[PDB]
């Protein structure tokens, strides 16, 4: 079978995972009870597909998720909320005291004692698992448990299960924007974690889809609602091959084995092309070319970056709808025609190409308008390394004062870790600088 | 001065039969002058060279005033360095030895220990007290209260401090110089000494024997009439040969708290501080002779706190963590202090009550010196670099040009 | 679960714990009976960070009143919610210090401590999880001062890990009603450094230039000002006992809000804040509430951010809102007024937002601020001090109960440290 875990670690986890698990319900036609009518009315199928979903006797189907916060306030809407009877009421909500943006406190303190539950209820999960296998986790930095939890439960996940993918959706830190003064600590602090035990890291940046909603979706005053619909629409599209039938798909060994040249080098930068408004549906063909192009665009990336002040070493293209890989193959020829994308002399082909059948669902109250194609696109570049710099500066303003350093030190840490995980990050933006250079005869 | 910046001070423990066997000699620490060292990382065979993510070398370059390796015996060691201090004490200054390190570094080798490889604390003892053979009151009368001030005995005082020191000495007892006199016969020369510790940010003694299972012991800090800070209610023992105060400062330390760790050993978990004032008093007395006061403090090794996260032992952990902190940001200050830079900084010495405790020597009354020994085992080389961390007067990346594996 | 103890000390303290027990009762639908008669279902969510359940659905708040004198008893246990308190919690006295430290910290209170950290152990082992205490007083009165630093001193011994908060209430300069101010105030700021957490700093004058020239109230009494106080006790743990967007706690705000130990001094504000018939010349929105937080007229400190820099400053919004207009509003403000925060911090501003508003308001805010430009308020005390010891003024009256002039000196020093170890950031770098 083709089935994948998630997992969600602090708040902008557990959020994000109430969108993405609306999505999912909506795509398979789930109701909020876990029942779906569609199955007794035909009587044949998977609709609740293996992926994402595990049916009991009754029809029920339960989620293939675990969630911990640390803080009930968060997850206890979850267990009253519409969706309370869909998951299981094991959502390991711990929150006698919360980690207080503390990476120390998540990390050594107060993230024990809760490790042993989360290992016990994947342990239990996975073993229902007689198929494929790969993690999900969904959480930020900038946080307490979304920072040392995380970097403690990759550390026992990497040692326990070894040879399985660990992707990671991780809400990096705003250029400028923020909601913590000791935000670039704990960023900073899970250089480790997404280094070392990650398989495969995106990242996002919430001024970047505030930039998208502002623009493209015409909404003046967002909130965390759409961003995270709009990664689950990315997440959807991430997986949609392992689910739906489609002339060409993309199983996430071959979605890692064509995009990481390098083992130290998976941090790629995602986009989603046809964002548009449903005034602004109409007015508008969206062919592919349109939506490979828009894909390409500095504007619409969801980090705060410039990929033509870098190079691109592997891009993945992964289209959903009405498409055809012929206008696919004349938008990679237009693509490679022009020169504002640079491309490395190591990867002549750079490019990887899936197409599904089945169309993205509309979910009501979104601001998506309802689209025949769409495409998701992953490209590896080094434009990343200047969202990592500018941290690294903020980093060093609150280091060389030693600011903020003794509730870290006072919650079991040496201070000298604090350099090192500077070291980690400067060696690794170094690796970034090294690769994009021409080769030398 | 002269750039006389702290004076750190690194020994380097010899190698045992016990280990060598084991293959802990790797190459991971050695001795490139007497004021650098290198630092290298069990790598290749030594660690899992699979994967090794930019761990190719990991080489850090520290900076140390001086560097004392194996080949230095205890009483080479303790000339070289400590006998000027000695000779600096007598004269009339006060001066402080701090020690750092942690399991089996040897700091507790280093300092005290084996009578016949005695160390710092027993040969300091021993030149003090030959130092000012024959020039001993015949009796106490004069209690070092106070860095500044005395209180005078009676004769059932002094038989009082005479049946407290004899009921301490008797109970828990087992088995475990004069040349360049300073001015004999015209001041005499009288030696009080004390030892308690800071716990849990609490101060504690340690001459009153175990008393109860509770350790209500919990001294205030007060200030005197200048404003300096002072221990209240220290009990302080008159001393007249070197066996006696060698014996109530092993009597102390068997008081001292100790707790196991992550392996089958036990360490404390206090910071320990022991002080000899001697008391100069000329013929004529006056009125609270002069005071010179050499302190030492055993400083609890930082320890890390994932292996430890059992039992109430981590709060204390932090706290020591947080003590040993504020302590580098003093010496830092006291770095910067020097007229080496012209803006100047204010020393946070009240952000703790073991910086607290040493306002005086912070502020300019007095000199401080460190110590750290090291255990240069591979197994403990990460512990060993956190050292370095914490004592280095200076330290450079050396870049490690075979790092950055994976890329061509 | 998260829970805090709450207590009160002196004639100020009692006043404003029952202003803000009336607050609170209200904001979770409770009579004074002890009944709850409210209508959304989130109101007895987390209510028990606050109560204790008894039989018959009534709840009794975890309030300890200090030295509940008969004078502040009568008032207190007679008003509309004086029947709501334990009676078991009124811990009191005969004869009180009488605008005296020495009898609060050393003679007189020294012989009730007992009984109040009794009690103060009995409401703490009743909970499941506690957060931290919650203390209320007045420097520069007896009981409060005094007994309110022992109590600080006694909790923080007994409850080390534990975050301790305090409300104190400032003397102002000009707005007297004592003569021996300055000798509490010193001796009771020379405690409070070393023994709490974080402490927000209220002055009567800030309080009454609020109501007269942004509420045009003619005759303010105590009630507005315990009403201000009151609102600004409820903003700050909204986040502890409602769901949000973005939550946090009080350990949240103060890993935020001390870059450094001692650094734990703060300033509160509270917006919205308009008269009666003002109210339907201006829109709520956020920019507004953020323009009536930063402005310095606002504060009720009564000390002038201008004349310093923002070490670190916290924003508890209220109300259905975009977050983002607050983050676009709170870069605005640090772009705008760059002279007026610290180079070494590149983001100041702590951002937390909470979905349920205020009873009656649409959205609200609270501000706690953090800036070099309190230790005026510590100067100005310190030199009234010393214009009193210089000749010992009343010296006589505190130590005829056993305290010596050194405590004294040592207290000044100690406070004089805290404004030079606040004078370092105010000088760019
Ligand atoms: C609509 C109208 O005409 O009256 C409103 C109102 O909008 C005004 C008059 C109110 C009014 O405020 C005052 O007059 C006042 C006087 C002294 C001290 C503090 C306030 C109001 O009293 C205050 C009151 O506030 C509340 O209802 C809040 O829930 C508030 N309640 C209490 O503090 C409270 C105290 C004792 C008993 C019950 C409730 C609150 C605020 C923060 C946290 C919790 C609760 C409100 C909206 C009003 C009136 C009633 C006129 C204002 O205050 C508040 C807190 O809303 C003053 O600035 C705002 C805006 C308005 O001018
Ligand atoms: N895009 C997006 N970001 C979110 C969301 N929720 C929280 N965040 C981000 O999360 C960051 C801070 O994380 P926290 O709110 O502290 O949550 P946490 O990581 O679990 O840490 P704790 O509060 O200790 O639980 C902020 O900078 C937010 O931008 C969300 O729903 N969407
Ligand atoms: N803000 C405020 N201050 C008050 C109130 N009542 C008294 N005060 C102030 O408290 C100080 C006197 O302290 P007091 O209450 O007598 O302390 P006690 O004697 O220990 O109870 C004066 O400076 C008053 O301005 C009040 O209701 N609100
Ligand atoms: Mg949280």
């Amino acid at each position: 079978m083709r089935e994948c875990i998630s997992i969600h670690v602090g708040q902008a986890g557990v959020q994000i995972g109430n969108a993405c698990w609306e999505l999912y319900c909506l795509e398979h036609g789930i109701q909020p009870d876990g029942q779906m009518p569609s199955d007794k009315t035909i009587g044949g199928g998977d609709d609740s597909f293996n992926t994402f979903f595990s049916e009991t006797g009754a029809g029920k189907h339960v989620p293939r998720a675990v969630f911990v916060d640390l803080e009930p306030t968060v997850i206890d809407e979850v267990r009253t909320g519409t969706y309370r009877q869909l998951f299981h009421p094991e959502q390991l909500i711990t929150g006698k005291e919360d980690a207080a943006n503390n990476y120390a406190r998540g990390h050594y303190t107060i993230g024990k004692e809760i490790i042993d539950l989360v290992l016990d209820r994947i342990r239990k999960l996975a073993d229902q698992c007689t198929g494929l296998q790969g993690f999900l986790v969904f959480h930020s930095f900038g946080g307490g448990t979304g920072s040392g939890f995380t970097s403690l439960l990759m550390e026992r996940l990497s040692v326990d299960y070894g040879k399985k993918s660990k992707l990671e959706f991780s809400i990096y830190p705003a250029p400028q924007v923020s909601t913590a003064v000791v935000e670039p600590y704990n960023s900073i602090l899970t250089t480790h974690t997404t280094l070392e035990h990650s398989d495969c890291a995106f990242m996002v940046d919430n001024e970047a889809i505030y930039d998208i909603c502002r623009r493209n979706l015409d909404i003046e005053r967002p909130t965390y609602t759409n961003l995270n619909r709009l990664i689950s629409q990315i997440v959807s599209s991430i997986t949609a091959s392992l689910r739906f039938d489609g002339a060409l798909n993309v199983d996430l060994t071959e979605f890692q084995t064509n995009l990481v040249p390098y083992p130290r080098i998976h941090f790629p930068l995602a986009t989603y092309a046809p964002v548009i408004s449903a005034e602004k549906a109409y007015h508008e063909q969206l062919s592919v070319a349109e939506i490979t192009n828009a894909c390409f665009e500095p504007a619409n990336q969801m980090v705060k970056c410039d990929p033509r002040h870098g190079k691109y070493m592997a891009c993945c293209l992964l289209y959903r709808g009405d498409v055809v890989p012929k206008d696919v193959n004349a938008a990679i020829a237009t693509i490679k025609t022009k020169r504002s994308i640079q491309f490395v002399d190591w990867c002549p082909t750079g490019f990887k190409v899936g197409i599904n059948y089945q169309p993205p669902t509309v979910v009501p109250g979104g601001d998506l308008a309802k689209v025949q194609r769409a495409v998701c696109m992953l490209s590896n570049t080094t434009a990343i390394a200047e969202a990592w710099a500018r941290l690294d500066h903020k980093f060093d303003l609150m280091y060389a004062k030693r600011a903020f350093v003794h509730w870290y030190v006072g919650e079991g840490m040496e201070e000298g870790e604090f350099s090192e995980a500077r070291e980690d990050m400067a060696a690794l933006e170094k690796d970034y600088e090294e690769v994009g250079v021409d080769s030398v005869e | 001065d002269t750039s006389e910046k702290v004076k750190v001070y690194l020994r380097i423990r010899p190698f045992l039969t016990s280990e060598l066997d084991r293959q802990e000699d790797q190459g991971c620490v050695c001795i490139e002058n007497t004021e650098t060292l290198v630092l290298q990382a069990p790598k290749d065979s030594f660690a899992l060279k699979s994967n090794e993510r930019g761990v190719g070398q990991a080489t850090h370059k520290f900076t140390f005033s001086q560097i004392f390796g194996p080949e230095v015996g205890q009483v080479a060691f303790f000339n070289l360095t400590m006998k000027e201090m000695v000779k600096d004490v007598l004269k009339g200054q006060n001066w402080l030895i701090y020690t750092y390190g942690v399991t089996n570094s040897g700091k507790t080798y280093t300092i005290q220990g084996t009578s016949k490889d005695a160390g710092i604390l027993p040969q300091s003892l021993a030149l003090i007290f030959n130092s000012l053979q024959g020039q001993l009151h015949p009796t106490p009368d004069l209690k070092p209260l106070l860095s500044n001030e005395v209180i005078w005995l009676d004769s059932k005082q002094i038989r009082q401090e005479e049946m407290k020191k004899l009921s301490l000495l008797i109970g828990g007892l087992q088995e475990e110089d004069t040349v360049p006199v300073s001015v004999p016969a015209d001041i005499r020369f009288s030696v009080w000494i004390s030892f308690f510790e800071i716990y849990n940010e609490l101060l504690y003694d340690l001459l009153e024997p175990p008393s109860h299972q509770h350790k209500r012991q919990t001294l205030r800090l007060c200030e005197d009439q200048n404003g300096n800070p002072y221990v209240k209610d220290l009990n302080w023992i008159h001393v007249r040969d070197v066996e006696e105060a060698w014996k109530l400062l092993k009597v102390g330390r068997k008081n001292q708290s100790f707790a196991s760790t992550h392996m089958n050993q036990q360490s404390s978990r206090s910071h320990s501080i022991f002080s000899i004032r001697i008391l100069h008093l000329q013929g004529e007395g006056d009125i609270v002779p002069k005071i010179s006061e050499l302190s030492l403090c055993d400083l609890a090794g930082s320890e890390r706190c994932k292996h430890q996260k059992s039992g109430e032992r981590l709060k204390e952990a932090g706290n020591i963590n947080t003590s040993l902190h504020t302590l580098g940001r003093c010496i830092a200050a006291l770095r910067q202090n020097q007229q080496n830079r012209s803006k100047q900084n204010l020393i946070p010495f009240r952000d703790s009550k073991l910086t607290r405790v040493f306002q005086g020597f912070f502020t300019g009354r007095g000199r401080s010196c460190m110590i750290v020994n090291v255990n240069p085992c591979a197994s403990t080389y990460d512990e060993t670099l956190h050292a370095a961390k914490f004592s280095a007067l200076a330290s450079q990346l050396v870049h490690a040009p075979p790092v950055h594996l994976g890329i061509p | 679960m998260r829970e805090i103890v709450h207590i009160q000390a002196g004639q100020c303290g009692n006043q404003i714990g029952a202003k803000f027990w009336e607050v609170i009762s209200d904001e979770h639908g409770i009579d004074p009976t002890g009944s709850y008669h409210g209508d959304s279902d989130l109101q007895l969510e987390r209510i028990n960070v606050y109560y204790n359940e008894a039989t018959g659905n009534k709840y009794v708040p975890r309030a300890i009143l200090v030295d509940l004198e008969p004078g502040t008893m009568d008032s207190v246990r007679s008003g509309p919610f004086g029947q709501i308190f334990r009676p078991d919690n009124f811990v009191f006295g005969q004869s009180g210090a009488g605008n005296n430290w020495a009898k609060g910290h050393y003679t007189e209170g020294a012989e009730l401590v007992d009984s109040v950290l009794d009690v103060v152990r009995k409401e703490s082992e009743s909970c499941d999880c506690l957060q931290g205490f919650q203390l209320t007083h007045s420097l520069g009165g007896g009981t409060g001062s005094g007994m309110g630093t022992l109590l600080i001193s006694k909790i923080r011994e007994e409850y080390p890990d534990r975050i301790m908060n305090t409300f104190s209430v400032m003397p102002s300069p000009k707005v007297s009603d004592t003569v021996v101010e300055p000798y509490n105030a010193t001796l009771s700021v020379h405690q409070l450094v070393e023994n709490t957490d974080e402490t927000y700093c209220i002055d009567n004058e800030a309080l009454y230039d609020i109501c007269f020239r942004t509420l045009k109230l003619t005759t303010p009494t105590y009630g507005d000002l315990n009403h201000l106080v009151s609102a600004t006790m409820s903003g700050v743990t909204t986040c502890l006992r409602f769901p949000g967007q973005l939550n946090a706690d009080l350990r949240k705000l103060a890993v935020n809000m001390v870059p450094f130990p001692r650094l734990h001094f703060f300033m509160p504000g509270f917006a919205p804040l308009t008269s009666r018939g003002s109210q339907q010349y201006r829109a709520l929105t956020v920019p507004e509430l953020t323009q009536q937080m930063f402005d310095s007229k606002n504060m009720m400190a009564a000390c002038d951010p201008r004349h310093g820099r923002y070490l670190t400053v916290a924003a508890i919004f209220r109300g259905r809102m975009s977050m983002k207009e607050v983050d676009e509003q709170m870069l605005n403000v640090q772009n705008k007024n760059s002279s007026y925060f610290v180079e070494w911090i590149p983001n100041n501003v702590k951002t937390a937002v909470c979905d349920i508003p205020p009873r009656g308001l649409k959205m609200s805010a609270t501000f706690i601020g953090n800036s070099t430009a309190i230790q005026e308020l510590f100067k100005r005390i310190s030199e009234q001090f010393t214009a009193m010891f210089r000749r010992k003024a009343f010296l006589h009256w505190y130590t005829g109960e056993g305290m010596d002039e050194m405590e004294f000196t040592e207290a000044e020093s100690n406070m004089n440290d805290l404004v030079s170890e606040y004078q370092q950031y105010q000088d760019a770098t």
